[PDB]
C-alpha cells in the first residue's frame, strides 16, 4: 500500500508554484469575515433550537424547589 | 561561422579556446557551482505515469546538505 500501487488515473494536470515567489496572507481580514458568515449563516437553523430547550427547564426547576421551602 | 556574427562578432580561433581551458582549476569549479546551484529553486516537468514523484516541498529540501 505505496504510492505506486494506488489506483489509475487518465488524463489531467496540475499547475503548482513556490513557496518563496509569494505571499502567506493575501487577504486576511478581506475574505476571513465574510466567510466565517456563510458557514455559520447556513449551520445555526439546527444546532440552537435543541439548546434552548435546556435553559427553558433549568429556569422552571430551580424555582420550583426554592418555593418549596421558602413559602 | 555564420552564427558567431550574430552572437559575439568576431569569430574566436581555435588558440584561444584553448588558453581559456587553461586556467580551470579545482577551487574554480567550486565557487561556481555555489552560485548556481545552492539553496536555489527549480522548475519541475513530468509525463505519465507518475504519483511516485514527490512534492515540491520535498524536492526544494534536497538543495541543501544541512551539514554544509
Ligand atoms: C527515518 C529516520 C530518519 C533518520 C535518517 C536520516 C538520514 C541520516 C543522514 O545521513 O543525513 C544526515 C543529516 C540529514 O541532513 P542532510 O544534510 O540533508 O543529509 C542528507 C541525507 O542523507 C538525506 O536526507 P533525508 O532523505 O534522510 O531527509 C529526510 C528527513 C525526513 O525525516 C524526518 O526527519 C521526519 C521528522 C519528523 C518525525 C521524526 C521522528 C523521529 C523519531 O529525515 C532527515 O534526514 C532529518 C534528520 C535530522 C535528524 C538528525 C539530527 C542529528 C542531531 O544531517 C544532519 O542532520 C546534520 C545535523 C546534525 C549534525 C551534527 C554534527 C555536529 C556534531
Ligand atoms: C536544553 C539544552 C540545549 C538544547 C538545544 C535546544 C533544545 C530545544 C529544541 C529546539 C528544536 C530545534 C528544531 C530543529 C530540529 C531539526 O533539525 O530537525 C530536522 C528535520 C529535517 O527535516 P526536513 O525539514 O525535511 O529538512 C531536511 C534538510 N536537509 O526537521 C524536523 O525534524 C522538524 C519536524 C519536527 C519533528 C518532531 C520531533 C519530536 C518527536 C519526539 C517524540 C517524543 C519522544 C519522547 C519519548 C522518549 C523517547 C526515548
Amino acid at each position: 500500500r505505496e504510492f505506486g500501487h494506488l489506483t489509475r488515473m487518465r488524463h489531467v494536470i496540475t499547475y503548482s508554484l513556490s513557496p518563496f515567489e509569494q505571499r502567506a496572507f493575501p487577504h486576511y481580514f478581506t475574505k476571513g469575515i465574510p466567510n466565517v458568515l456563510r458557514r455559520t449563516r447556513a449551520c445555526i437553523l439546527r444546532v440552537a433550537p435543541p439548546f434552548v430547550v435546556f435553559y427553558l427547564v433549568y429556569t422552571w426547576g430551580t424555582q420550583e424547589f426554592e418555593k418549596s421551602k421558602r413559602k | 561561422i555564420g552564427r558567431s556574427l550574430l552572437t559575439y562578432g568576431r569569430r574566436i580561433p581555435l588558440a584561444e579556446w584553448e588558453s581559456r581551458i587553461a586556467e580551470v582549476d579545482a577551487s574554480v569549479v567550486r565557487e561556481v557551482c555555489s552560485k548556481y546551484f545552492y539553496d536555489q529553486c527549480p522548475a519541475v516537468a513530468g509525463l505519465g505515469p507518475i504519483e511516485q514523484l514527490p512534492d515540491y516541498n520535498r524536492i526544494r529540501s534536497g538543495m541543501f546538505w544541512l551539514r554544509f
